[PDB]
């Protein structure tokens, strides 16, 4: 029998900071226990300061990610060039996941950019368009070595201050852009060590008012 | 999940827990269960998260047509109906969507169940979603319709508190509603963590557990 | 006979420029646009004392932040404000937000062409559609049967608007209140209608960033009416 | 390209009058002589084989058409439609009827469905109607003999004895005079001959006159023997010498 | 293209009048007359044939008198092939209503169905009109019997006494005259058959020129029988009244 | 849904300095009988791309037509055809790529893995992959099936990552590319010993190679092997 | 006369006289030039208001990064018009990964309105078209005809009095072709084109449209005060 | 299919097979409608030019669409069953998606958009019929009535009349009616719905129905010897 779906594996994390957003991906493809690629993108700019990943079946996750830029174009021609704001981008991207309900695009979607007040803003979907504002979240294979990291070390679960012993929390002083890239590098090196579909290289968009940029680095070859 | 809602004098109280699963996995710590239809109108959510958005945000769309056209709010009753008419074009597809609609109109307060058979039941006291039942057990031996809006709002909080305890997939948050004639209330957002440490000192319940 | 979509000698449609005849012979319905608001208002015309005016429903809401006055064959109008309405909370529930009052106004003339032998007509009726939106600020359309739009300042419809929009083109600057668009309204209606303009007979309403569109009640209209009278006497 | 013409060619005139269907009768009018005439134990249906040609062998032409093994039709006016109305006649008595009850449509109910066919060719879009009338003999067992007329309107009449087409006023004068309901089979053939003589000019024989008998079964013509209640077709078409041997004793 | 040669069927006049109905109603006027009579124990349908010749075949004849069902029947005025299809649509409705309720049709719900589908014609579709007017007669237990009329624009009326056809402003005028409520089956008969022998263009009326039926329930018990008249039997019955 | 009867088996690429390679054996299996022996699966397209084709032969001449109708069709009202308008790699990829995705979503797929291997307009190497799901991917080494597995670890120790594309010369490129061929002809059972080789240069253009054989074969050391374990003679 | 009621019919000269009509649509249209060198293209068009209150109708619309249009007579059929051409320039990138070619889409332009001129019940479109595009074989310069006739040219002019700038623009062939490279002096040398077309009215503020698409320069439009710097 | 557009505009701005079709509305029998305080009334006239009719089962004027609104109308008489049973499936429709009864002012635009989709809809003509819709809505004692016609307009009136001499009896409710004070009655208003049809109907006999509808589905139609005598009380205080 033929089966339509496939897993690329690869794995995403989106943290919203207070003036900025990032996207991070690995960018290692792959099927079964055979790497297709060491390099193969997978978080995109999409236009109008919006960052976008689908993640899990490449083939479903590259025609969603199409569909969306394309949904950024008309937007533009119907709507005047107006600016297609990320909460927007999001509820529109729900009505593409569930046009298909009843035949899924296999993929775990995030999308990442500034909100209308100018503030850092994460978006997360399952793969039949159910969606919510976050602040922290990671997709895909190593999303359940990563998250429990990032309930820690973003939003200081279960940490209280010293002294207190347990009556007073940990407060929720707010990321620097370098120090949650340094959470973004850990949380991979750490997910490439025990998971087997992680690995090659570390792709990270990182959203700013002043635009989309880009950083690289390696990851483990094993 | 576990959602609940109820009638009583002063309106209809809905509180809901905030968790997500995928199999054992907890996916999503706060997720809102309950949408603002409009200022008197509310859905609560439990079963497939993707068809509890999409058909309520669609129920919403045709709500605000129907106020348009006719230049008077929907009804309770009618909203239910038209989100239950919706569930009975894609039956037997696999749709997984059970809900309560909450609101005042002009027959008072109105509280439906509607699911994804097409059910659609007029009742004072409804809950849904994997720990219902805990919920059921706290509002039965509770519940007066004789009740204060500040001990209305606390049963409830309570009955999912219960429910988020011992069912595993029910937790992470409560949110709280109450629904006046002035419209719905928001009560905030209440960890069940925090909540739990609260409830046991003053209320001195959960007796069993090490505090 | 003759194609329903045919060309005159002169390159223009015959069933367009036909149908803009029926719009003369409606009743008159004026919009001005200001920095305060955007205010519509129509001449309501009851054919008979008999006919209970409150019934007649020439102002429409299509969103809570666009309004529609309407003229000519008010009957085709129905199902025009159906789409305009169902276009504007569609995308809402496609975009998550307020849907823009020139890409609503081109969605409603995307129908006026779709005649021919699709509806078997054009349609009998123009709309002078006004709104607020974030990026254009208030805006005021008028929409024709020939599928063409233009944004106005102030822009009078029907029976009485040549000799409406000659005084519009003399009142209007881009200082104006609202206050002193609502007595504009008044003043023109007063002018180009035939029987004596009250609340009864004459319908006010605005749309404003604030409150949204509202209607205004024949009490209100009727204090602006008196305000109206008390200021021309005194000059 | 699509038919386009989605509305009634035939329409009311002031009058009342169905402008299309009276010039069919027109049609009918102009064209050759036909005739059927009833007796107590069969009917004869006759017409004459008008040649456009001496070149063109007009036995390849069959005016006269078995529609089911106990009815036959001929037609005055328009041959072509008559043709193709021959064809659907056929089809339509299997089809609505053989297809359900497994047995041949008695003669009065294919009528029925010959006349809701050219009814249609009346008020449907885009077409004219059929420039024909056709006369109908048949034999049923309920039923007994019979013969019907059938006119480009659809409607139809039950007749002991008829003419249609160029000379059918004298005919059916001269059929007056001669029928009567103890007529013998053999009597209403010598009939049919002496009134289709009137209308025609040239030669008169076999070879020019086409004519067929609704008469006893033939089992001869049946094609197969072993079933004792299958006897065979009451229709059967005369031959030329069959013509000639009658025309001696004339 | 096409448009050149439509005739458009389905307008109005200046007026307000639907051309094609109105020239249909002129073709019915040329049609033999038929005529209803309701009395209290029975309904009487009779109906003139129009110029016959010695040669047609009468005794298998049918071109006036319609059986519906065995409650139902019509009596046609206007063009026959236009009526048979008509009748083939009627007996067909009667019978899925019986089918759905188990319960013979009520007669006026079959009358609605066939003037809905005439109405139909001049509304829309492009087509011409049927050139038919029917006189239906019927029983059912809501109302007991029944005669309505119905016309190529669709619209249906109930009556005691009516005509349909050729010269109905005179059969109408004769109708009203003698026709009394607690009038009976034999007596309206007689009415029928007197106001056609006046009323008929031909020199005389004679048995080969008419059908002729009854509804009666003169049936053993509470029950209805149809009586559609052979031949013979209606030699017999202008005998009886004393036309011939 | 179909299964695949006339199968090709691996198809083998990888990146060079000035252009790509591109190889796969002239076989066409039905099961384990070896019915066809003369069958050609790299297809090129105009002078400048070559697209290799894996898995069911019919589905490859289904798509064989398709780039053979996409040429015509192209030339069509273009007077730019055989120059700044000619097709190009990336346009033939996407254009297969688009087809793949559509057919398996009519769960009616193309059973094939392809490779499109060419040179574009401004001289840059295309080398990308899809396959019968849809799925796309580009990399310096590509390979299909069996090729996967052994061709690509013994490809991607001449070029690892992309800063090795410029280090490769044609010569040390084709010499890996024909050892992976011996390799496969080794340990694939569905096999050929006889495979069609094309290079697609930016200077020296396409050249198509055919009627190559595996040669410089290691068989000797069978002779010394005995047995299963325990067996000496 | 009597073959004019349709646009399925001959004249006895073998004329179609609708899409003759359809044209007469364009002439009665505002002025608008398009011109271009070899490296970039440029579209000017003249706005029209309905009156003082009125805004000034728009001309130009953009397909594509690549490709855009500036309109004359009939506007709705100009928004039929440019968003096929949307979409076929959109199918071109979605299926091909392929920028389309700027006589490519003539062509198809020329396809969709000859459908219109042969068929009964349908219409000729009654708008012509400006097509400027910047593609893989330099600037382009189309215009479209709604008889279905489309011509590739260094410049042009349609709309109502566009024989003066035509004629203008046919002097001045020699100097625009050769503006490589200086985008300012090729939209001047279009300002100054039509200009030649006014009578009373001049180019204000509110009133001049342009647009433009190059090597490095992605189709984009100018109103406003962002085209005082031409006036 | 049939597409032919038989609705269209002219030269002047009119449709004419739309105005055509208020001429057979004018030849219709004449319609009336009075809403009293408490009640409305649909007053209907019957032409005497056909006798021998069966009033038993002769189609009644007034024609209930639910059991909480009626309408009556003048024009053609079968485009009017064709408005009828669309309203009446309409009216059942919304109560099984809604789960209320239709208002009286929905189930006339309802009605009123059919006419209007009859006036530019391909190869269709419009409705020759005008109605008149009364009622009371759901749980509510305010009196409702509507008029239609065929353009597809619609409007409330505190009294109104359709059909052949319906100017006459117009001019007759114009100076009769008082909006101040309404009928305060049942017999008030019937007798003021009687009193303007005996303006245009001839005889007082068979030819005047009365249908009174009263809050909470309370429909009713008057008898003969009933309104006969509301005819004798009018002309005997007439006779002074
Ligand atoms: C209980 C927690 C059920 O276990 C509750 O009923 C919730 C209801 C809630 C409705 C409003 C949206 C969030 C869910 N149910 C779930 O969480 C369901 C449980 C479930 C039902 N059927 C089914 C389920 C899980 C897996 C397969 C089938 N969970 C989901 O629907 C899963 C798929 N949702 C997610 O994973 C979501 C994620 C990651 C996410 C979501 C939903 C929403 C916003 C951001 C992220
Ligand atoms: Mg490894």
């Amino acid at each position: 029998q033929f089966n339509p779906y496939g897993d690329n594996g690869g794995t995403i994390l989106g943290i919203a900071g207070e003036d900025f957003a990032v996207l991070a991906g690995d960018t290692r493809n792959i099927t079964d226990y055979s790497i297709n690629s060491r390099y193969e993108p997978k978080v995109f700019d999409c236009g109008d300061n919006i960052v976008m990943s689908a993640n899990g079946f490449a083939a479903d996750g590259d025609a969603l990610v199409k569909r969306f830029k394309n949904s950024v174009k008309w937007y533009h021609f119907d709507h005047n060039d107006k600016k297609l704001s990320i909460n927007s981008a999001a509820r529109n991207i729900q009505h593409l996941l569930y046009s298909r309900r009843f035949f899924p695009y296999y993929v775990y979607n995030i999308i990442a950019g500034l909100d209308e007040d100018g503030k850092g803003a994460v978006y997360s979907f399952d793969p039949v368009g159910s969606y919510q504002r976050e602040q922290c979240r990671a997709g895909g294979a190593a999303a359940s070595l990563i998250m429990p990291f990032l309930d820690n070390q973003v939003n200081f679960k279960n940490q209280y201050e010293p002294g207190t012993n347990g009556k007073v929390k940990k407060p929720l002083k707010y990321l620097s852009v370098e120090e949650v890239i340094k959470l973004v590098r850990d949380s991979f090196t750490s997910a490439t060590e025990r998971h087997i579909q992680v690995g090659d290289g570390l792709e990270i968009l990182i959203v700013t008012k002043d635009g989309v940029r880009k950083e690289f680095y390696e990851l483990k070859r094993d | 999940t576990t959602t609940l809602a109820f009638k009583f004098q002063h309106g209809v109280i809905a509180a809901v827990d905030s968790r997500a699963s995928a199999g054992s996995y907890i996916s999503a710590l706060r997720v809102n269960k309950v949408i603002e239809i409009n200022p008197y109108l509310l859905g609560t959510m439990s079963g497939c998260a993707a068809d509890c958005q999409y058909w309520e945000r669609l129920l919403a769309k045709e709500c605000r047509l129907y106020y348009l056209r006719n230049g008077e709010r929907i009804s309770v009753s009618a909203a239910s109906k038209l989100l239950s008419n919706m569930m009975c074009q894609y039956r037997g597809m696999g749709l997984s969507m059970g809900s309560m609609i909450c609101g005042w109109d002009k027959k008072g307060p109105g509280l439906y169940y509607v699911d994804e058979h097409g059910t659609r039941l007029s009742g004072n006291m409804f809950s849904t979603g994997s720990g219902n039942t805990y919920a059921y057990g706290v509002l039965d031996s509770n519940y007066k319709w004789d009740l204060s809006v500040e001990d209305a709002l606390y049963l409830g909080k309570r009955s999912i508190l219960a429910a988020a305890h011992r069912d595993a997939y029910s937790g992470g948050s409560v949110n709280l509603y109450h629904v006046t004639e002035d419209g719905w209330i928001y009560h905030g957002n209440h960890d069940v963590g925090e909540l739990f440490w609260k409830v046991k000192e003053e209320e001195g319940s959960f007796n069993n557990v090490i505090g | 006979d003759r194609g329903v979509s045919t060309f005159s000698p002169e390159g223009r449609l015959f069933q367009v420029e036909y149908s803009l005849e029926a719009i003369k012979l409606g009743s008159t319905a004026i919009g001005i646009a200001t920095k305060e608001g955007v205010v519509l208002g129509v001449e309501k015309r009851a054919t008979s004392p008999l006919l209970e005016s409150d019934s007649i429903e020439k102002i429409v809401e299509i969103d809570r932040h666009i309004g529609c006055a309407m003229s000519g064959l008010t009957a085709d109008a129905r199902s025009m404000i159906e789409h305009a309405r169902t276009a504007a909370v569609t995308h809402n529930l496609y975009y998550d937000e307020d849907i823009n009052v020139e890409s609503l106004t081109q969605s409603v003339c995307d129908l006026a062409l779709r005649f021919g032998e699709l509806m078997s007509r054009p349609f009998g009726v123009a709309l002078l559609i006004a709104g607020h939106d974030a990026d254009d600020g208030y805006q005021l359309f008028h929409a024709e049967p020939s599928g063409t739009f233009y944004r106005y300042n102030a822009k009078a419809i029907g029976s009485g608007s040549e000799g409406a929009q000659a005084e519009l083109l003399n009142e209007w600057h881009s200082s104006l209140t609202l206050k002193e668009a609502e007595l504009l309204v008044l003043k023109i209606l007063k002018q180009v209608m035939e029987e004596k303009l009250d609340e009864n007979n004459a319908q006010l309403s605005c749309i404003t960033k604030q409150d949204g569109f509202k209607i205004y009640d024949n009490e209100k209209t009727a204090e602006l009416i008196k305000e109206l009278k008390e200021k021309e006497a005194a000059e | 390209m699509t038919d386009r013409y989605s509305f009634s060619l035939t329409t009311f005139s002031p009058s009342g009058k169905l402008g299309q269907i009276d010039y069919a009768l027109t049609a009918v009018k102009q064209g050759v002589t036909s005739l059927g005439i009833k007796a107590t134990n069969g009917v004869v249906i006759a017409t004459e084989k008008k040649s456009s040609s001496p070149l063109a062998m007009s036995e390849t032409l069959s005016k006269v058409s078995l529609l089911t093994p106990d009815i036959g039709a001929v037609y005055s006016g328009m041959g072509p439609d008559y043709r193709v109305l021959v064809d659907k006649s056929r089809k339509v008595a299997h089809t609505s009827y053989k297809r359900i009850y497994g047995e041949y449509p008695p003669t009065k109910l294919l009528v029925s469905e010959v006349a809701k066919i050219m009814q249609e060719a009346t008020q449907s879009g885009g077409v004219r109607p059929f420039g024909v009338s056709l006369l109908i003999a048949g034999h049923d067992e309920f039923n007994g003999f019979s013969l019907y007329q059938v006119d480009p309107s659809g409607s139809y009449f039950p007749w002991k004895a008829t003419a249609i087409g160029k000379g059918s006023v004298a005919a059916k004068t001269f059929l007056e005079k001669r029928w009567n309901d103890e007529l013998e089979l053999e009597d209403a053939i010598h009939i049919a001959l002496l009134t289709l003589k009137e209308s025609v000019e040239g030669e008169f024989n076999g070879d020019t006159i086409e004519l067929a008998i609704i008469g006893d079964e033939n089992p001869d013509l049946l094609g197969y023997t072993g079933i004792p209640t299958d006897k065979g077709p009451r229709f059967r078409k005369l031959t030329s010498q069959e013509i000639n041997d009658r025309l001696e004793a004339l | 293209g096409s448009r050149r040669y439509d005739s458009r069927t389905t307008i109005f006049s200046p007026e307000g009048r639907l051309y094609q109905v109105e020239y249909a109603l002129e073709s019915i006027s040329h049609a033999g007359t038929a005529i209803g009579i309701m009395a209290s124990d029975g309904i009487v349908l009779a109906a003139e044939r129009k110029v016959t010749s010695t040669l047609l075949e009468q005794d298998t004849s049918t071109e006036k008198l319609y059986k519906l069902n065995d409650k139902i029947a019509v009596a046609v005025a206007g063009l026959t092939a236009d009526a048979e299809i008509l009748i083939n649509t009627a007996r067909i409705h009667a019978q899925n209503y019986l089918k759905t309720y188990n319960e013979d049709i009520p007669v006026e719900i079959l009358v609605r169905r066939l003037s809905d589908i005439k109405q139909g014609y001049t509304q829309h579709g492009g087509l011409r009109p049927f050139g038919v007017s029917f006189i239906y007669a019927g029983y059912d237990d809501r109302y007991g019997y029944q005669l309505y009329t119905s016309n190529p624009s669709g619209n249906y009326t109930g009556w005691k006494a009516i005509s349909v056809g050729a010269n109905t402003s005179a059969a109408q005028t004769l109708l009203q005259m003698d026709y009394k409520d607690d009038m009976k089956v034999d007596d309206a008969i007689e009415l029928a058959l007197k106001t056609l022998s006046k009323t008929t263009d031909s020199s005389a009326l004679t048995y080969d020129r008419l059908e002729f039926a009854t509804i009666r329930k003169g049936a053993n018990d509470g029950e209805v029988y149809q009586k559609i008249f052979k031949p013979q039997e209606i030699k017999d019955i202008l005998v009886k009244t004393g036309i011939t | 849904t179909q299964q695949p009867i006339v199968t090709g088996t691996s198809v083998i690429s990888m990146k060079y300095d000035n252009g790509v390679i591109i190889a796969a054996d002239n076989l066409g299996s039905y099961g384990s009988l070896l019915r066809f022996n003369g069958v050609e699966r790299l297809i090129p397209v105009g002078d400048n791309t070559v697209v290799g084709i894996s898995g069911d032969i019919s589905d490859m001449q289904h798509i064989e037509r398709l780039l053979k109708d996409l040429v015509t069709e192209n030339a069509y009202d273009n007077p730019l055809a055989d120059a700044e308008e000619a097709l190009e790699p990336s346009y033939i990829f996407e254009y297969l790529a688009t087809v793949m995705y559509q057919r398996r979503s009519k769960m009616n797929p193309l059973w094939n893995a392809i490779i499109v291997a060419g040179v574009q307009s401004n001289g840059d190497q295309f080398l990308r992959y899809v396959n019968l799901l849809g799925v796309t991917y580009s990399s310096p080494t590509l390979a299909t099936g069996f090729g996967a597995h052994m061709a690509n670890p013994l490809l991607r120790k001449v070029v690892d990552r992309e800063s090795d594309i410029p280090k490769t010369t044609v010569q040390v490129a084709e010499e890996a590319i024909v050892n992976a061929m011996r390799v496969l002809y080794y340990r694939d059972a569905r096999s050929s010993r006889n495979f069609s080789l094309a290079i697609i240069d930016k200077n020296t253009g396409l050249t198509f190679k055919k009627n190559l054989q595996v040669e410089n074969m290691k068989w000797d050391f069978a002779k010394d092997i005995k047995g299963y374990g325990t067996q000496k003679i | 006369n009597n073959y004019d009621g349709d646009t399925v019919t001959f004249s006895p000269t073998g004329r179609l006289f609708q899409v003759e009509y359809a044209l007469e649509a364009i002439k009665q249209g505002s002025v608008t030039v398009g011109l271009r060198s070899n490296t970039h293209a440029v579209l000017v068009a003249l706005k029209r208001n309905a009156d003082e209150l009125s805004s000034y109708q728009k001309k130009i619309i953009k397909c594509d990064e690549h490709m855009g249009l500036s309109l004359a007579g009939l506007a709705p059929d100009a928004r039929v018009l440019s968003n096929y051409l949307r979409q076929q320039c959109n199918y071109s990138s979605l299926v091909f990964n392929r920028k389309l070619a700027v006589e490519r889409a003539g062509h198809l332009l020329c396809d969709k309105a000859q459908k219109n001129t042969q068929s009964y019940g349908g219409r000729p479109y009654g708008v012509g078209l400006l097509i400027i595009g910047y593609d893989k074989s330099g600037a382009h310069l189309l215009e479209f005809q709604p008889s279905g006739n489309v011509t590739e040219l260094y410049g042009t002019a349609i709309g109502a009095r566009s024989q003066g700038a035509k004629t203008y623009l046919e002097r001045t062939l020699d100097t625009f072709i050769k503006i490589d490279g200086n985008p300012d002096e090729l939209i001047k040398a279009g300002v100054e084109a039509i200009s030649q077309s006014l009578r009373d009215e001049s180019l204000t503020v509110d009133n001049l449209s342009i647009a433009i698409v190059g090597k490095d320069t992605p189709f984009t439009i100018y109103d406003g005060e962002a085209v005082a710097k031409y006036i | 299919g049939y597409d032919r557009a038989l609705s269209i505009f002219s030269p002047d701005g009119h449709i004419f097979q739309v105005e055509y079709a208020l001429e057979a509305v004018k030849r219709g029998t004449c319609a009336v409608g009075v809403k009293g305080k408490n009640c409305v009334v649909l007053g209907c006239e019957r032409r005497s030019t056909l006798k021998l009719q069966d009033t038993r089962i002769t189609p009644s004027k007034v024609s209930k669409i639910d059991s909480h609104v009626v309408l009556s109308f003048s024009g053609l008489n079968a485009d009017s069953r064709i408005l009828i049973e669309k309203a009446r499936v309409e009216a059942q429709s919304h109560r099984l998606t809604l789960e209320d009864p239709v208002t009286v002012e929905y189930l006339t635009r309802y009605v009123a958009g059919v006419q209007q989709r009859y006036t530019q809809s391909g190869g269709v003509r419009p409705f020759g019929v005008s109605t008149l819709i009364a009622g009371f809505d759901p749980r509510d004692d305010e009196p409702k009535l509507y008029q239609t016609e065929p353009s597809g307009i619609y409007s409330s009136w505190s009294a109104q009349t359709i059909g052949r001499n319906s100017k006459t009896v117009r001019e007759f409710l114009e100076k009769n009616y008082d909006r101040k004070e309404p009928p305060a009655t049942v017999e008030e208003c019937v007798k003021l719905t009687v009193r303007s049809l005996l303006e245009v109907v001839q005889t007082g006999a068979k030819n005047i129905e009365i249908t009174v509808v009263k809050p909470d589905s309370d429909i009713v139609a008057l008898s003969s010897e009933e309104i006969n005598q509301y005819v004798t009380q009018i002309e005997q205080e007439k006779q002074e």
